[PDB]
């Protein structure tokens, strides 16, 4: 045997960018059964053993195992727009799919893939023009207008039923996630809004709780369980002796040393509780473990002692009370004791004790609870919340508003078709059909609704040629055709502008393969 | 199929026709044990360990199925199970009759949403109609006692139901308070395997798995003082690594007294604080210990008379603390003869191996414990989760303010009222209510069939007596004749079939809702 | 990638050699039957 | 992990080994798909400038051909949507047999734009309606694009003009010899009153020279040699016997009986005897030379030899009945001497070789005659079966012509005229069958498209610029083909003429393919055995 | 390189191309067909009874011909225009690769970049050093948002949630040393032989911790960087004083931050003397250092400063 290499598989030419569209096709039409509010919700079983049963575009692509690189690439770009906006997960790939099917025509037709990806850059150009041109301001002090948009955005999940109380959850959420620190810099962190879910009970027992909720319990029943108005303080060191890393050793030769030493150590446990009960504070919470000595000090002096809880827990805690983590006893001061607390209560929820920290004068950080009846239903209603808490700090970023549905498409599709006139040589006809690749929506809204779209569709191209009439939709629960501006649905302008720019950047990626070597074992 | 040949995926028709099947299958397997006159099964696992159980929540854990949708549904039964109480088996067949009735409408060529809508509105009528129907009580000692025998008939037999009741009633109101709600994690269940189970008796106090080690020691002891405390008397050693350095015999022996000094320390106050507290031979003294106990502590505490317990669990200084009325200190600082319990019997049993100790008549104790005795293994199981179960449901009826009564005259008012309300809905949602209306009735059926009786002339009996008439006509299980269920004793919840329809109808949306079970993993074939 | 093409049939085991080395054995075998037909 | 089971009622019951696709996504498509592969296969080799293909079969042989024909059926298909295709190219072939891979860039074309058309919505149905339609247009504007009709059939300076066409499409380069040679073995055989034979015309491959060392031959020629020592015979005289050169016996089981030594001296004598007077009877009618078709004897080789008689031995059960319609002579099942109305007379029986090859000639010196002999040289195998199919292509060419005398413009304008003419008529029909009409009419592009691929052009400038003519006011300007160019020229001062007929069936037979596949819905399998 | 194959002209053409690369950077592909082609052409030449030493020394003879030759066709750069010979060159050289068409502003900011990274040599010709701008990739929107961050970028994170995150007119201190508490060699033991010295000695301990701390934001800086690790006492000492701190740093990235504010790295606190002091004339001064989040991650970006760009 005297060959080049080993195992090695090279392919070339037009066969694989047709493989490469089959798959992304394939991978388009698989995507297209959860659209519009009138779709159906899949389940998947990944190999660990669970369920999962959702409806959101990304938790279903993650969990399918794939080996084309076409099929990885979408995924990639696909969980990139999740991570980004959060919204606007299938519709990015369908747009793709689509772009990717109305390219093999001209790839048949001897024509050089340059002059595709420039006309390409030049509709995405136009695109984002006509985008921006076309944007619509909003005020963000009115809660009536955030309240209709987010149960807009949320009408097409399972929570169709109970947004009218999900809308001021997620409003709640967002007016308590904001805070503006040192300068002029206003971050909207989503690491301080914990999630908690907890089986049982009814859908409408949720609501927002002016803390947090921790799953502890007190370490010796003789401690207080309500308290009026506490001081909240906070450790980090522990509060036990420990051994040291500088390698000492005590060599004795009486016979009292042992003795003298066990009392060294009680009288040093009992210096640092009178250090730690300085301020006379109230609940004592540290992230290691207190013996026994400290908690019978703590609870001589009255004083409610927590252990083994979480960084952030004990962020958020600081966060919602309004203190510091202090690590030495020494050094507490004064301004590290916090006290913006309120009621301190320790309930039961089915045979468990947990922690609530409700009422407060100015918190920054809620903890939302839920109750339904298993974990799938709670995942996805976790899912929902997080994705309009998302939607709604995108929308706060930017106060600009666009009509949904299929308005906005057609209306860039009409603008692009009445520019097209102007241009000549070979980069008018993948302008032409990159144009009227954008029905791709309002279509498959109309097969999954009404299943009729050989009408809607020409009924919509032939309304859209007027002057004002450029907010003109189809109504995805009845099918017929009805006005944006009386029917309340309205979507943010920055995801869908990040929608088109990475249905380009794949179209772009993707339609510059023309070799696929497999065999070299990396190293 | 085209990007993994190696994964299994099925379309609507197919995966609806699956989830239909697994729900009549656990419909039908899980029947027989709705009532007190169903029959009982017979658990054996890997092992061969035999379990005579007759809980839902039990049997469909130990049925060794493999299926998502039977998955779930014992994960909802598990949820209810924890959550309320009672109402695992009637949770799936009220399931499985939605998913049965929903399919016999979408085959002929409709649309799940409307169902949905359809099932929605039937819940919220029903809901709207429990809650103006309920009545309100005051809950005395008749009502729960009542209550208790009701949810404990479907278990054992007569007497050992009886006794039950009895004894879950007797401590509930030992643990009741003036306010606040109940606390649980307060009645010990301890399990004996001797004697038979009619001797079945609440023990005012707290009954330990072991105790005393000593063999010089007084077994039963007429007055004696509660000591709980958690320090440690046994040789500790310090945190920083120490050595003895001696040069003869004599400085070895010096250093060997001398480092046994630190317990004799407490072992001497311990001993002042007794002869303080006590002084003749006329009262006793019993030291509640959670750690060990050397053995020259031991020796040193029984040359004195006193009874000293080691290894204990963490749990017992709660029980013990409510139930005498002691002080659980830590450190030998301020021993103040106030930080004392005050107990009435404190006498031992020897069962063979095993030991344990009984703490009896006690002043106002908060905290009981409930002796549970049996033969066997699944009978002291089997016992538990009824007395279990008993106290989950006293704990729900005390909890809420209003009874509902039981046998099966709530779901026909409810099915009426659906049939009764079905014209006055717009759409097609009116044969979601008429299927919704049709599940709902599937309780008496149950409830008829494993009596003995029909099922059809039954059901048309009692609407024929509940049409014209005005009261809540029950299902009889001894005659079959209808008859009252809020006048003779049969109860239930509000609470809890709130619950269990709120999760009834989320599992019908769930499954109505999902048609495509596509299973695209890893393998795991390497190697 | 310069994939190798079947020409000869079964080519994975036959043998071809130059000229030279075939020359010098074939003079080598006719040295060696000399020799021992010599005596 | 967690496994799904099957479907309680179909699947289950559905057994292993067997499939199923009743979803239109697994079925309809698939198909679609699997015929656009099948069609991307055979496109690059459709126009006289397209590249010939090499395939081999499973029986270890070689065939180096060019029509879609012999590509379709020396490649073992295993699809249905595809074997229909066959099917129907097959079909094509034994009608008029000059119409395959027009049929199949026909039905793909078709089957790609209508794939569209079922993904935006339109359903089989009106899909269906709307081609049948348009074919039936398409068939009822076809005879009024005539403007050409054959003159004279005999003449040997206008048959070798109609059928280049169709010869320099199969072997571009060396096509005037070829159709000079065709014209001339279909003067040489015409007979009177139509009625024009397939089988009257012979090949035979020689391992010779080149091409251009090819000629005709009227008359027959055989692969085999002389059994006697007779050789050059000028009046031949041939008595063609189709029972074996033999001494005939009894068909039932029976032996010699003899008893005196009289007996057993005189057989063999009276057998010589008797075989002598029958050679001697035979000769004497004025035979020169005896063909026969079975075994013969040395008794009677030497028989003949004496008196001078040639003897040729040949079996084929179908050469001998071509000898005998050839020289217009019948068979005797016995040895009996015929008469004169059963005589073959030829004009000239000798033994030659060419190309290291013994062959009887048997030429002859009328001008008419029966049937005709082409004799082919070459170097290799597939070069000689290349022009054997050529030339059956032109004689089936020349049936054709023969049938139907009606001339259409070759190369491309027919089919921009068509859909031209499609589009038009479309406009003014409301419904929603106007889509399926616009888009038959697209189907027809699909051939100059083709040409202008194959012949290394821009296919849309040359559309664009067909139509600008044909929208001008010229019908018969089609596609230039010695030009680099991308320009157009006139077909009918050209010479660029096909048959009529032949493009109906095909058009027939590919809508009829068409609206076939449409038709299937679900697709129910079993196991291979 | 990423091939693997078992030939020696094909490990031969490869090493070639990786010298190129590491040489040059551009025409990687280029001088391996010219090399093929050369020896395609010789091989014809061999074939044709021809010693291959004439055919090398007539290639040679071409090479030096050609060398000489190219010395012929030179422009002088600076009479043309200068930025749009740049310009040009640039998008010449991003003509092949995925932003050919995006080539206006993408040749812009590389000329930007390099006449901001300008370093002069000693007091001779002009230097422009490369591998030295932070080249980070982040998914987000499309590539002609990627506008040029005039200053430096850190791919880390900060240490503690309760520092600030907005520091005008800071101090870049730069350590390469760990900020942890302190620990004795293997050769130095600890020997307690009194009771009353081990609870002074864990004290001190941390007191030398706290005074080290203490005397390093003497200062007043704002922004200390640590190679190494950060306790938790450390953390918390730099929260109450109100200064950002940042773990876990690569030694090039403080180096490069060094150079740009004109600090210097000080390994340890010691002096010419006996006494752990800090000095304040080594603080590099810097303006607006702001963490900004991109897409589901911050990062660090420090501004301009005063030394260098
Ligand atoms: N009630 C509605 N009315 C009009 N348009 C809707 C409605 N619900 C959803 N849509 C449209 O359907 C599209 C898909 O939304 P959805 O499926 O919720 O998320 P994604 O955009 O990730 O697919 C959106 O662009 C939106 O404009
Ligand atoms: N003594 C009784 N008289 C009438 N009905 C009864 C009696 N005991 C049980 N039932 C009925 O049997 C049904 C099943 O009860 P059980 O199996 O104990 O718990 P679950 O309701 O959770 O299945 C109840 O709905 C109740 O109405
Ligand atoms: N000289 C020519 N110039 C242009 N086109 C030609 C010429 N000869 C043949 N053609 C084209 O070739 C096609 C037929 O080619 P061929 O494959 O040999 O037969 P078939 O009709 O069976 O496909 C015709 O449609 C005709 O347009
Ligand atoms: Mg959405
Ligand atoms: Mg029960
Ligand atoms: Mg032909
Ligand atoms: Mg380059």
């Amino acid at each position: 045997v005297l060959v080049l290499s080993q195992n090695t598989k090279r392919e070339s030419g037009r066969k694989v960018q047709s493989g490469n569209i089959n798959a992304a096709k394939t991978i388009a039409d698989i995507i297209r059964t959860c659209l519009g509010p009138k779709s159906m919700m899949k389940m998947l079983l990944d190999p660990m053993g669970g369920i999962v049963m959702t409806n959101d575009g990304n938790a279903i692509l993650r969990e399918i195992q794939v080996q084309h690189p076409a099929a990885k690439s979408m995924i990639e770009i696909s969980r990139t727009q999740d991570e980004e906006v959060g919204d606007g997960t299938t519709s990015v790939i369908i747009l793709a799919g689509e772009m990717l099917s109305v390219a093999e025509h001209f790839l048949e037709q001897q024509m050089h893939p340059t002059v595709v990806i420039s006309a390409y850059r030049k509709a995405l150009d136009d695109m984002i023009s006509t985008l921006k041109k076309i944007s619509i301001p909003v005020d963000i002090s009115d809660s009536d207008m955030m309240l209709n948009i987010i149960n807009s955005s949320i009408t097409t999940k399972a929570i169709s039923r109970w947004s009218s109380l999900a809308c001021n959850i997620a409003l709640d959420a967002v007016k308590m996630v904001q805070f503006e620190e040192n300068g002029r810099k206003e971050i909207d962190i989503k690491k301080y809004a914990r999630v908690e879910k907890i089986p049982g009970g009814i859908i409408e027992d949720s609501c927002v709780l002016r803390g947090v909720m921790i799953n502890k319990d007190v370490t010796h029943p003789r401690m207080r369980r309500y308290i009026k108005n506490p001081r909240i303080v906070l450790l980090d060191s522990s509060l036990e002796y420990k051994k040291g890393e500088s390698q000492t050793d005590i060599e004795i030769t009486r016979e009292e040393d042992f003795t003298r030493i066990l009392q060294m150590e009680e009288e040093y446990i009992q210096q640092l509780c009178e250090d730690i009960i300085q301020l006379k504070p109230d609940v004592v919470i540290t992230e290691k473990g207190i013996s026994d000595l400290a908690q019978h000090y703590l609870m001589r002096a009255n004083i409610t002692a927590i252990r083994r809880v979480r960084k952030t827990d004990n962020n958020r805690i600081a966060r919602a009370c309004g203190a510091r983590i202090v690590s030495r006893p020494e050094e507490l001061r004064e301004d590290d004791v916090g006290t913006g607390a309120g009621l301190l209560e320790i309930k039961k929820i089915g045979d468990e004790y947990f922690t609530f920290i409700t009422d407060c004068k100015d918190p920054k950080a809620c903890t939302i609870l839920l109750r339904g009846a298993s974990k799938e239903i709670l995942s996805e209603v976790e899912r929902n919340l997080q994705d309009a808490m998302q939607v709604c700090r995108n929308v706060l970023l930017d106060p600009q508003l666009v009509p949904g549905g299929g308005a906005s498409e057609m209306a860039v599709a009409h603008a692009l078709t009445e520019k097209s006139k102007a241009m000549t040589g070979v980069e008018q006809w993948p302008y032409r059909a990159v144009a009227q690749a954008l029905e791709v929506i309002p279509r498959t809204l109309i097969q999954n609704c009404g299943a009729s779209t050989i009408r809607l569709l020409t009924s919509l191209r032939a309304k859209h040629t007027q002057e004002n009439c450029e907010t003109w939709g189809v109504n995805g629960e009845t099918g017929t055709l009805v006005d944006m501006k009386e029917l309340g649905i309205w979507e943010p302008l920055a995801v869908k502008l990040q929608t088109y720019k990475t249905a380009v950047e794949t179209a772009v990626l993707l339609l510059r393969i023309d070799d696929i070597v497999s065999g070299h074992k990396k190293k | 199929k085209t990007l993994n040949p190696k994964a299994e995926v099925a379309r609507a028709q197919a995966a609806l026709a699956v989830n239909i099947s697994a729900a009549r299958g656990l419909q039908d397997v899980l029947r027989t044990n709705l009532g007190p006159k169903g029959t009982m099964k017979m658990l054996v696992s890997g092992a061969g360990d035999i379990k005579l159980t007759k809980d839902g929540n039990v049997l469909l854990h130990e049925m060794q199925i493999q299926h998502p949708t039977a998955s779930l549904i014992a994960k909802v039964a598990t949820a209810q199970d924890d959550i309320t109480g009672d109402g695992t088996t009637s949770n799936v067949l009220i399931i499985g009759e939605l998913l049965k009735q929903a399919d016999l409408y979408i085959s002929e060529g409709l649309h799940p949403r409307i169902i949905t809508e359809g099932f929605e509105a039937a819940k919220e009528k029903a809901l709207q109609f429990l809650e103006e129907v309920k009545v309100s009580r005051e809950m005395d000692r008749e009502t729960l006692i009542d209550v208790a025998r009701t949810s404990l008939r479907t278990k054992v037999h007569a007497e050992l139901a009886d006794v039950l009741t009895e004894a879950v009633v007797d401590s509930i109101l030992a643990i009741k308070k003036q306010d606040e709600p109940i606390d649980l994690f307060m009645i010990e269940i301890m399990e004996m395997k001797h004697k038979s189970e009619t001797d079945t008796s609440l023990i005012r106090g707290l009954v330990l798995d072991h105790g005393a080690r000593h063999p010089d020691m007084k077994k039963r002891v007429e007055d004696a003082y509660i000591l709980t405390c958690n320090v440690s008397l046994e040789y500790e050693k310090t945190e920083v690594n120490s050595g003895f350095f001696y040069k003869s015999a004599e400085e070895r022996e010096k250093l060997v007294k001398a480092e046994r000094k630190f317990i004799e320390d407490r072992v001497k106050k311990i001993i002042e604080l007794k002869r303080k507290v006590c002084g003749d031979s006329d009262k006793g003294f019993v030291v509640i210990n959670q750690k060990g106990i050397d053995p020259f502590s031991l020796d040193a505490l029984s040359k004195e008379g006193i009874v000293a317990l080691r290894r204990a669990k963490r749990r017992n200084m709660e029980r013990l603390t409510l139930a005498c009325g002691g002080v659980a200190l830590n450190s030998f600082d301020d021993l103040s003869p106030d930080c004392l319990g005050h107990a009435g019997l404190v006498y031992e049993y020897t069962l063979g191996e095993e030991k344990f100790t009984f703490i009896e008549k006690c002043n106002n104790p908060r905290s009981v414990t409930l002796l549970i005795k049996g033969p066997n293994k699944h009978t002291l199981t089997q016992i538990k989760d009824a007395v279990r179960d008993g106290l989950r449901a006293v704990k729900n009826a005390i909890d809420d303010g209003c009874v509902v009564p039981g046998a099966g005259a709530v779901e026909v008012a409810m099915a009426e009222a659906l049939i009764k309300h079905k014209p006055s809905v717009k759409g097609r949602a009116q044969l979601g209510v008429q299927a919704f209306a049709d599940a709902l009735l599937i309780i008496p059926k149950v409830l008829a069939q494993n009596s003995g009786f029909d099922l059809q002339e039954t059901l048309v009996k009692i609407q024929a007596e509940h049409s014209e008439s005005g009261q809540l006509v029950g299902v009889d299980l001894n005659t079959g004749e209808p008859m009252v269920a809020a006048e003779v004793g049969v109860w239930d919840n509000y609470c809890v079939k709130k619950q269990l329809l709120h999760s009834c109808t989320v599992i019908a949306t769930n499954i109505l809702l999902v048609d495509e079970i596509m299973r695209a993993g890893m393998s795991s074939l390497k190697g | 990638y310069g994939r190798p093409f079947l020409i000869i049939k079964d080519q994975d085991r036959k043998s071809r050699l130059m000229g030279l080395e075939a020359l010098k054995s074939h003079i080598m075998a006719a040295k060696a039957v000399a020799n021992t037909m010599r005596t | 992990a967690l496994h799904v089971p099957k479907a309680p009622g179909f699947a289950q019951m559905l057994k292993e080994g067997a499939k199923h696709f009743s979803g239109l996504e697994e079925a309809v498509y698939r198909n679609i798909q699997a015929c656009k592969e099948l069609a991307q296969t055979t496109r690059t080799a459709y126009g006289p400038n397209g590249m010939n293909k090499m395939v081999i079969n499973h029986l270890e042989k070689l065939f180096v051909t060019n029509d879609a024909a012999t590509i379709l059926r020396e490649l073992e298909v295993q699809h249905p949507a595809a074997k229909m295709i066959v099917m129907a190219s097959h079909m094509q072939e034994q009608e008029v047999g000059d119409g395959t891979n027009f049929v199949l860039v026909f039905a793909g074309a078709l089957l790609e734009l209508a794939e569209e058309l079922l993904r935006i919505g339109l359903s089989v149905s009106e899909v269906i309606e709307g081609y049948e339609i348009a074919c039936r247009k398409a068939h009822e504007i076809l005879p009024n694009l005539v403007c050409c009709s054959a003159k004279n059939l005999r003449d040997i300076d206008e048959v070798s003009s109609l059928l280049r066409t169709s010869i320099m499409s199969k072997q571009y380069g060396n096509e005037v010899f070829l159709a000079k040679l065709i014209a001339q073995a279909c003067v040489s055989i015409f007979p009177d009153s139509g009625h024009f034979n397939v089988d009257n015309i012979r090949v035979c491959k020689i391992l010779g020279s080149g091409i251009s060392s090819s000629s005709v031959l009227h008359g027959m020629v055989f692969k085999k040699e002389t059994e006697g020592d007779v050789t050059s015979v000028k009046d031949a005289k041939i008595a063609v016997y189709s029972c074996p050169f033999d001494g005939m016996i009894t068909e039932t089981k029976g032996t010699v009986l003899i008893k005196t030594a009289e007996e057993l001296m005189n057989f063999s004598k009276g057998e010589e005897n008797l075989m002598d007077a029958q050679v001697k009877a035979i000769a004497d009618t004025g035979a020169n030379v005896v063909v026969t078709g079975g075994k013969v004897a040395d008794m009677a080789l030497h028989y003949a030899n004496k008196y001078n008689i040639m003897l040729v031995r040949l079996n084929s059960k179908w050469d001998l009945r071509r000898l005998c319609k050839t020289v217009g002579a019948t068979a005797l099942p016995r040895l009996t001497p015929p008469v004169l109305e059963e005589m073959g007379h030829c004009d000239s029986v000798y033994l030659s070789e060419v190309g290291d090859t013994q062959v009887v000639v048997f030429k002859h010196e009328k001008e008419d005659g029966a049937i005709s002999t082409i004799v082919l040289r070459g170097s290799t195998d597939n070069l000689m079966d290349d022009i054997e199919r050529a030339v059956d292509d032109g004689v089936n060419t020349f049936k054709v012509l023969t049938r139907d005398k009606r001339l259409v413009p070759g190369g491309g304008a027919t089919e921009i005229e068509l859909a031209k003419q499609i589009t038009s008529y479309g406009e003014t029909c409301p419904g929603l069958e106007q889509y399926a009409i616009k888009k038959f009419a697209e189907a027809f592009e699909a051939i100059p498209r083709a040409l202008a691929e194959n012949s290394g052009v821009k296919a849309n400038e040359v559309i664009s610029k067909l139509y600008a003519v044909h929208q001008e006011g010229n019908k018969n300007v089609g596609l230039d083909i010695e030009a680099e160019v991308p320009a157009v020229k006139d077909m009918l001062e050209a010479g660029i003429l096909d048959t009529y007929l032949g493009k109906y069936w095909a058009i027939k037979l590919a809508t009829n393919a068409a609206v076939t596949v449409l038709r299937v819905d679900q697709i129910i399998m079993a196991k291979p055995a | 390189k990423l091939l693997e194959v078992e030939h020696p002209a094909a490990k031969v053409l490869c090493e070639l191309a990786d010298l190129q690369d590491k040489e040059v950077g551009d025409g990687t592909t280029s001088v391996v067909i010219i090399a093929a082609e050369l020896l395609k052409n010789a091989d014809e030449l061999v074939k044709q009874k021809i010693h291959p030493t004439s055919v090398i020394s007539g290639y040679r003879l071409a090479c030096k011909e050609a060398v000489r030759y190219i010395n012929e066709n030179l422009i002088v750069n600076t009479d043309e225009l200068g930025r749009d010979c740049l310009i040009n060159a640039a998008k010449t050289s991003m003509s092949s690769k995925i932003i050919g068409i995006n080539g206006d502003f993408f040749a812009n900011m590389v000329v930007d970049a390099v006449l901001a990274i300008k370093y002069t040599d000693i007091r001779g010709q002009p230097r422009y050093p490369v591998n030295s701008v932070n080249i980070l990739k982040a998914h987000g929107r499309s590539q002609m948002e990627s506008m040029l961050i005039s200053g430096y970028a850190l791919n880390c994170v900060v240490g503690s949630q309760g520092m600030p995150k907005r520091i005008v007119n800071a101090k870049i201190a730069c350590l390469d040393f760990s900020l942890q508490k302190t620990k004795m060699k293997l050769g130095v033991q600890v020997v307690i032989t009194d009771p009353e010295k081990l609870d002074q000695i864990r004290q001190r301990e941390s007191d030398i911790t706290k005074e080290r701390i203490q005397k390093i934001l003497a200062t007043g800086a704002n922004v200390i960087l640590t190679t190494g690790g950060i306790d938790d006492m450390c953390l918390k000492y730099f929260v109450e004083a109100g200064a950002m701190a940042v773990r876990r740093v690569l030694k090039r990235d403080l180096k490069r931050i060094a150079k740009a504010s004109g600090a210097t790295i000080l390994s340890t606190l010691a002096n010419l003397e006996g006494e752990e002091t800090f000095e304040a004339a080594m603080l590099g001064q810097a303006e607006e250092v702001v963490q900004e989040r991109i897409c589901d991650d911050e990062l660090i970006l420090i501004k301009n400063t005063k030394a260098r760009t």
